[PDB]
């Protein structure tokens, strides 16, 4: 802990093919993001 | 800045390639600057007196 | 007040678990503290950045694992860490790990009579310490010839040694001539219901 | 890292108490934070304040306003202060090391807790108004009659405590002391306990040194076998 002024995100996209797609994680600031209305989202 | 970033290449094209945060080498500090203090005071002291007048 | 457990137990070879609860376990990092009975609370607990030892976050809790309990790890534990706005520290209670499967003990009696000096004083005292037993329980019978004694005593609680084993003392308070007059003073240390004597006289090198 | 606390014990009810800690034979010391830790007889360890060398000390809570953290850093004898005392606050008092850990820059505060990893010797801390009395150090002379051993009878003193050592400090392994007898005068009493086999009873030299700190005596005491 130690609070973190960023976030250990994730979520979705596609990929090469068309079809099937892809969950990745990132890291962003507290800046870059903000929340939207269960976890905080 | 002093951190070891990894760039993650996210195909989400054909042919496009989107860059995530790759995990974040270890111990963690923020972005800074060290700013001579002596060379700050130094113009600061030029100008003010720039100013009485 | 940090929510801990006073004491825990664990059998010849098990593992174990201490659970340091609270509020401020959301926030700081957890530190822990081991202090053998009478001794310096050794560190075994760090963050050294952001083997047989170690203890587990979860949420209100931080809990102490603790794998390979050996007798020679028997303790009072303290966790300790700090409030969440980084002013004081301050530490919780104090967990006696207890290890079963710790042998039985008969006493280990001695029996010093007054001193070569102590007469001169007008003490004439009686040293009857008891050494390394298990469990940590026993009841004193001073004597004299062959009668028994119910004051002039005083007796001091177990103490653990390094072998986890129990140590009590006991001494008497007499007169030169109380001293002198009966031919064979007995110590008696009822361990178990069995019982060990010292036997001592103002008459024999 | 020798924590060498150079006070006196014993002090009166609702006067004012002084200790201090010698911080000596040491190469990577004031990087840490320098506390102390109080523990009632058989009680809860229990923080009373820490000191920053540069002078950021902090205080448990309800102690805040009496408590005070000194520095005499050219010694370097680090001292602490406690006021309007009871017999409440006597038990055992630890001088302990609140280590820290950085990687980078002290402005940023690239650091963490390791712990307190020196807890110091310690001072039996008492609040009466009994005086400091030193001990009458008596020598338990050995049987005549293989193995065997000798000992040094501790006799009436006050407060606690003392301890010892045989030969000044040769014998060593397999000895004992227990614990001491407040008898009704209100004086403690105990004895020590070396072991000396019977081959050599009588071609060594086997002392027990006593030292009772409360009452500033070093009793350097020999101890003879028996006719």
């Amino acid at each position: 802990i130690t609070d973190g002024e960023l976030k250990n995100c994730s979520f979705n996209m596609t990929t090469e093919l068309r079809d099937k797609k892809q969950k990745v994680y990132s890291l962003f600031y507290r800046l870059d993001v903000v929340q939207i209305n269960s976890n905080k989202e | 800045r002093p951190n070891n970033n990894t760039r993650k290449s996210i195909r989400i094209g054909p042919g496009q390639a989107f860059y995530a945060t790759g995990d974040i080498i270890g111990d963690i500090r923020q972005a800074h600057c060290n700013v001579s203090k002596a060379t700050w005071n130094e113009t600061l002291g030029k100008v003010v007196k720039q100013l009485r007048k | 007040e940090l929510t801990q457990p006073p004491s825990v137990s664990v059998s010849p070879g098990q593992t174990a678990r201490i659970t340091c609860s609270g509020a401020p376990l959301t926030s700081r990092f957890t530190y822990w503290y081991r202090q053998k009975p009478g001794q310096a609370p050794v560190l075994i607990i760090s963050r050294s950045s952001q083997g047989r030892f170690s203890a587990s976050w979860s949420g209100t809790t931080v809990t102490l694992t603790i794998r390979g309990v050996q007798a020679d790890d028997e303790a009072d534990y303290y966790c300790q860490s700090s409030d969440t706005s980084d002013s004081y520290k301050m530490f919780g209670g104090g967990t006696k790990l207890t290890v079963l499967g710790q042998p039985a003990a008969a006493p280990s009696v001695t029996l010093f009579p007054p001193s070569s000096e102590e007469l001169q004083a007008n003490k004439a005292t009686l040293v009857c310490l008891i050494s390394d037993f298990y469990p940590g329980a026993v009841t004193v019978a001073w004597k004299a010839d062959s009668s028994p004694v119910k004051a002039g005593v005083e007796t001091t609680t177990p103490s653990k040694q390094s072998n986890n084993k129990y140590a009590a003392s006991s001494y008497l308070s007499l007169t030169p001539e109380q001293w002198k007059s009966h031919k064979s003073y007995s110590c008696q240390v009822t361990h178990e219901g069995s019982t060990v004597e010292k036997t001592v006289a103002p008459t024999e090198c | 890292v020798q924590l060498r606390e150079s006070g006196p014990g014993l002090v009166k009810p609702s006067e004012t108490l002084s200790l201090s800690c010698t911080v000596s034979q040491d190469s990577r010391p004031s990087d840490h934070s320098w506390t102390w830790v109080r523990q009632s007889p058989g009680k809860a360890l229990e923080w009373i304040g820490d000191i920053h060398y540069n002078g950021a000390t902090t205080y448990n809570p309800s102690l805040r306003s009496r408590v005070r953290i000194e520095l005499d850093q050219s010694i370097p004898r680090f001292s602490l202060k406690m006021t309007s005392m009871t017999a409440a606050d006597t038990g055992m008092y630890y001088c302990a090391r609140n280590a820290i850990r950085i990687y980078g820059v002290v402005a940023l505060g690239e650091w963490f807790h390791y712990g307190m990893d020196v807890w110091g010797q310690g001072t039996a801390v008492t609040v009466s108004s009994a005086s400091t009395k030193g001990p009458s150090v008596f020598p338990l002379a050995p049987s005549s009659k293989g193995t065997a051993a000798l000992g040094c009878l501790v006799k009436d003193y006050f407060p606690e405590p003392v301890t010892v050592s045989w030969n000044s400090g040769a014998l060593t392994s397999g000895v004992h002391t227990f614990p001491a007898v407040l008898q009704s005068s209100g004086l403690y009493s105990l004895s020590s306990v070396v072991t000396v086999p019977s081959s050599s009873l009588g071609t060594q030299t086997y002392i027990c040194n006593v030292n009772h700190k409360p009452s500033n005596t070093k009793v350097d005491k020999r101890v003879e076998p028996k006719s």
